[PDB]
RNA sequence: GCUUGACUGCGAGCGUGACGGCGCGAGCAGGUGCGAAAGCAGGUCAUAGUGAUCCGGUGGUUCUGAAUGGAAGGGCCAUC
RNA sequence: UAGCGGCGAGCGAACGGGGAGCAGCCCAGAGCCUGAAUCAGUGUGUGUGUUAGUGGAAGCGUCUGGAAAGGCGCGCGAUACAGGGUGACAGCCCCGUACACAAAAAUGCACAUGCUGUGAGCUCGAUGAGUAGGGCGGGACACGUGGUAUCCUGUCUGAAUAUGGGGGGACCAUCCUCCAAGGCUAAAUACUCCUGACUGACCGAUAGUGAACCAGUACCGUGAGGGAAAGGCGAAAAGAACCCCGGCGAGGGGAGUGAAAAAGAACCUGAAACCGUGUACGUACAAGCAGUGGGAGCACGCUUAGGCGUGUGACUGCGUACCUUUUGUAUAAUGGGUCAGCGACUUAUAUUCUGUAGCAAGGUUAACCGAAUAGGGGAGCCGAAGGGAAACCGAGUCUUAACU
C-alpha cells in the first residue's frame, strides 16, 4: 500500500496559512516562516493573557490615585482607609466610580477618610 | 454475528513504536536511542559479551569438564508416564513404541516423580529405591 | 539465521535448576604454591554467576 | 440440546458442546483475521539501492563543489532510484491450533443457531442442473442470501448455484470460519449435520 | 629447650568490592606438636613481596574410552 | 547439538527418524542358439496436445438528462452475474464468458508396428598394479597437525590376490561389514531469454522497468562506458466556414461547433511559491525577530437604538527567529532563497519477556499427502527432576574417611 501525501499535506499547510493572515511578507505567505510565526504568537498569547490582569490593575491603581489626589487623599491612605472600614470593592469598580460617578466616588473618599482616623 | 460487529479483546493488539515522527508521539529526533555514539548509529551496538575491552566473564573463568556421549542416550522415566506403556510391560522398546524417551535411548531409568496404581512389569531397566518401593506397593514386579 | 551460542561460554558455564548458573572458580590453575590451602580449599567448589553478570551470560547463552 | 426441522416436521438431536457453548468474541475474531490473512497473496516487490538500473560510480567528488555530499545515483533520497526498505514477495499465512479452530467454529456455528439463522431440512437437491428451479426453490423458502451445505458433494447443486453470487454451495467438509457468518441464512442437510458434528465433535 | 599446626576436609556468620576476586573467622571431623594442666597452634605484630584465561609439561585417580577388550586423547586432583 | 577454533571472532556436522521419488545394468570372456526383452536415427494408421478458428441465452416503457447503462414500474436468461467496450453505473446492445465443437499440412509427447546401428537366456570361468599403502609438501572433508581417522596427489618409493584386501576417527587384537585401483543409468531438485492463461490488502507518470511517449533514443565520453526529460481535447474532429484589427504576420475580438471554449490543440481538474490590476483602510518626525495585549478613528454588513461581527490599525505595555550542537546560543557557531512533490527504525528467521486467547500435566506439529485456509501426518520440540566434570545416584545429589 503506497500513501501519497499531498492533500492531508496541503490542509496541514493550509491551517497554518490561514492562521497566518495579517502579518507581514514571508510571514503571510510562507510556510516556513508563517510556521515560526504562528508558534510565536501562540507563545506572546500564552504570555500576555497573564500579562492582561497585571496592565489593567496598573491601570485602576492609577486612575483611583489620579481621582483620591482630585478629592485630597493619596492611594495608600485611601486603600487603608477602605480596609479599616472593611468595604470589598475592588480596584476596577473604584476606576470606574472615579471615571463616571464623581460624586459617588468623594462619597467613598470621605468614607475612608472617617475610617483612616 | 456479522463481519463488521467483531473485535478483539482488549490487550490482545498493543500497536507498536513507530519511531521518528513529532515532538508530540515521544519518539522522534533520534527515537529512543539518545545521542551521539556508537549505540545511535545503524548497525551499531557492541556484540554478545563485549566488556569494553576488558577481558569478559567466559574468557575470564576457566574452562571445566567433559561431555559424556553416555548421557546423550540415557533417558529417565516417571512413575505417571508408564500408566502408557499399552500392556503393563515396560521394556527398552515398548517405551520407545509409547513415545516416551526416543529412538536412540539405549540405557533407561525409572523415577519416583508421580504415582503408580497398576501392576506393571517393569523388565530390563535400573529402578531408584523409591520408584522400586512404590511399584513393589502397587503390585508390580521389577526383574533385571 | 538460527542463533548461534557463544561456543567458550557453553564450555564455563552450567545451569542450575532455579536458571542460575554455575562456574569454576578462577586463580587455581598455576602458581599455587604462593597461595595459601585455605584460599585454594574456597577456590575449589563452584559458584553461582553474581546478579550484575547474569544478563551477559544469558546474552552469550540462549539454548541453556 | 434438539434442533428442529422446517419443512419435514421430525425433529433431530445434536451434541450440546458443539451447538450450545458460549461465543468467544476473541477466539472467533483470531480465527477470521487468520483465514483472511492467509487469503491473501503476497506477490510485490520493488527495488532497493542494489537492483536500480543503474551505474554504482560517484556522480561528484566527495570534498570542493557546492553540492551536499553524494554516493550514488541509487541513493533513496534521490530520485529514481528510491525504495529504502523495499518489499519482497512474502506469505502472510498464520497458525491456527486445532482445537482454537474448532472452537471458534463451535462458537459460531452455535450462534448460527441461536440467532435463528440455521436450516435443517431432509434433503435439498434439484433434479437437472437449471439455475432456474433452484430459483424458484429458493424464492420459496423466503431465502435470498443463503448458503447451502450438503453432507454427499453434489454435481447439479453445484451447478445450479455456480452463477447466483447470494446463494454458495459447500460441503460440510468444506466449511471455512468466514463464510458462515457472511451469509444471512445457513440450509445444512441431516447427513451434513451429521458429518459436521463427527468432524467438530 | 622440645618440635613441624608453614597439617587434611570443612565452615556459623561477616567485611570489602561493579564483577572477576580479595580478606577475617568461632566451631566440627581426622591426625599431630609443646606444656603438669587450663590451653594454645590451619605460618610470621599487622598492612606491599604480585599476574586472569587459553595452550601445554610432570605425578595420582580405570571417572570417560567412537563396534568390543585395551590404549591414545580428555576430565578431576596436586603442581610448573 | 558433538566438535573445530590467536578454544578469540566465528565455523559447524554426522548417526538416526519422517517425506518426495525409487531401477538397476554393462565390459574386462570362451561357447550353445542367432536376433527373443531395453538403448539411438527412419516411413506409417490411431490418442493427447500446441499451431487457424466455429456456434454460444435472455428488455422493454417512462423522468432528469448533451447522452441512460441511472431513478421509477414490470418481465426474462443463467452449466453463462469472469472481464472489456458502448455518449453516466449493462446478465438481457457489442465483444465475450460457461458448455459443446473444429485441422487439408507440419511437429512434441508413452507405447504399438515396419527398416537400420545395439543386444534375449544359460553351463562354466575370471574380478580393474606403478594401484592400495608409505616418506616429504599441499588441498578437501564441520575438523586450523593436534593424539587425527578418511578422501585427492606435486614429488620419491611400492605390496598381496577371497588361504587375499579395505573400513569401523591415533594405534593393536577379536568380531562385524563390504570388495578399490573400468564404466553407463529415468524420477524426485535448480532456473526463465521466450510463449499462453489467470491472479494480486502490487505501482499509477518524481511511482512502476532507465524506457506507458519512435528509449538504451536525444545527449556526454577517444574508448570501455554513462544516460535522460517527455502520458491525458472532446462522447464525436463536429480541430473554429466567414468577418474585423495587424505586416497575404504573431496574437486577439466576433460568428459558428459543442453539454461545456470557466474543453481551441501552449487543450480534463488547475494547488503553492512568484507577478499584476481594482477597491477599503493605514503610511512621508519616526528607530529594532514585525508579533502579542489594550485601543481611537475609518470603511462595510448589522439589528429597526443596545456600545457586538468583517477588514485596516494611529498610539501604547511586553517582546533579540527556527533547527542542531553544547556547561552555555539573539548569537557574529551549524543548516535552510521559496514553493510543490518524493526522502529515514524496515523484512526474514531464531530467542527471551509482557499482554491476550486456546488446551492444560500436558501443549503443539514440520516437511509432505490433500477429497488443498479443512482433514491427515506426533518425525520431532518444550515441559512435568534434579545433582555431579563424569560413571553414577535420584526428591535428592555432590564435596569428604564421614560431615556439627
Amino acid at each position: 500500500a503506497r500513501v501519497k501525501r499531498g492533500v492531508i499535506a496541503r490542509a496541514r499547510h493550509k491551517k497554518i496559512l490561514k492562521q497566518a493572515k495579517g502579518y507581514y511578507g514571508a510571514r503571510s505567505r510562507v510556510y516556513r516562516v508563517a510556521f515560526q510565526a504562528v508558534i510565536k504568537a501562540g507563545q506572546y498569547a500564552y504570555r500576555d493573557r497573564r500579562q492582561r490582569k497585571r496592565q489593567f490593575r496598573q491601570l485602576w491603581i492609577a486612575r483611583i490615585n489620579a481621582a483620591a489626589r482630585q478629592n485630597g487623599i493619596s492611594y495608600s491612605k485611601f486603600i487603608n482607609g477602605l480596609k479599616k472600614a472593611s468595604v470589598e470593592i475592588d480596584r476596577k469598580i473604584l476606576a470606574d466610580i472615579a471615571v463616571f460617578d464623581k460624586v459617588a466616588f468623594t462619597a467613598l473618599v470621605e468614607k475612608a477618610k472617617a475610617a483612616l482616623a | 454475528m456479522r463481519l463488521n460487529t467483531l473485535s478483539p479483546a482488549e490487550g490482545s493488539k498493543k500497536a507498536g513504536k513507530r519511531l521518528g515522527r513529532g515532538i508530540g508521539s515521544g519518539l522522534g529526533k533520534t527515537g529512543g536511542r539518545g545521542h551521539k555514539g556508537q549505540k545511535s548509529r545503524s548497525g551499531g551496538g557492541v556484540r554478545r559479551g563485549f566488556e569494553g575491552g576488558q577481558m569478559p566473564l567466559y574468557r575470564r573463568l576457566p574452562k571445566f569438564g567433559f561431555t559424556s556421549r553416555k548421557a546423550a542416550i540415557t533417558a529417565e522415566i516417571r512413575l505417571s508416564d508408564l500408566a502408557k506403556v499399552e500392556g503393563g510391560v515396560v521394556d527398552l522398546n515398548t517405551l520407545k513404541a509409547a513415545n516416551i524417551i526416543g529412538i536412540q535411548i539405549e540405557f533407561a531409568k525409572v523415577i519416583l516423580a508421580g504415582e503408580v496404581t497398576t501392576p506393571v512389569t517393569v523388565r530390563g531397566l535400573r529402578v531408584t529405591k523409591g520408584a522400586r518401593a512404590a511399584i513393589e506397593a502397587a503390585g508390580g514386579k521389577i526383574e533385571e | 539465521p538460527k542463533i548461534k551460542t557463544v561456543r567458550g561460554a557453553a564450555k564455563r558455564f552450567k545451569k542450575t535448576g532455579k536458571g542460575g548458573f554455575k562456574h569454576k572458580h578462577a586463580n587455581l590453575r598455576h602458581i599455587l604454591t604462593k597461595k595459601a590451602t585455605k584460599r585454594k580449599r574456597h577456590l575449589r567448589p563452584k559458584a553461582m554467576v553474581s546478579k550484575g553478570d547474569l544478563g551477559l551470560v544469558i546474552a552469550c547463552l540462549p539454548y541453556a | 440440546m434438539e434442533l428442529v426441522l422446517k419443512d419435514a416436521q421430525s425433529a433431530l438431536t445434536v451434541s450440546e458442546t458443539t451447538f450450545g457453548r458460549d461465543f468467544n468474541e476473541a477466539l472467533v475474531h483470531q480465527v477470521v483475521v487468520a483465514y483472511a490473512a492467509g487469503a491473501r497473496q503476497g506477490t510485490r516487490a520493488q527495488k532497493t539501492r542494489a537492483e536500480v538500473t543503474g551505474s554504482g560510480k560517484k556522480p561528484w567528488r566527495q570534498k570542493g563543489t557546492g553540492r551536499a555530499r553524494s554516493g550514488s545515483i541509487k541513493s533513496p533520497i534521490w530520485r529514481s532510484g528510491g525504495v529504502t526498505f523495499a518489499a519482497r514477495p512474502q506469505d502472510h499465512s498464520q497458525k491456527v491450533n486445532k482445537k482454537m479452530y474448532r472452537g471458534a467454529l463451535k462458537s459460531i456455528l452455535s450462534e448460527l443457531v441461536r440467532q435463528d439463522r440455521l436450516i435443517v431440512v431432509e434433503k435439498f437437491s434439484v433434479e437437472a442442473p437449471k439455475t432456474k428451479l433452484l430459483a424458484q426453490k429458493l424464492k420459496d423458502m423466503a431465502l435470498e442470501d443463503v448458503l447451502i451445505i450438503t453432507g454427499e458433494l453434489d454435481e447439479n447443486l453445484f451447478l445450479a448455484a455456480r452463477n447466483l453470487h447470494k446463494v454458495d454451495v459447500r460441503d460440510a467438509t468444506g466449511i471455512d470460519p468466514v463464510s458462515l457468518i457472511a451469509f444471512d441464512k445457513v440450509v445444512m442437510t441431516a447427513d451434513a449435520v451429521k458429518q459436521v458434528e463427527e468432524m467438530l465433535a
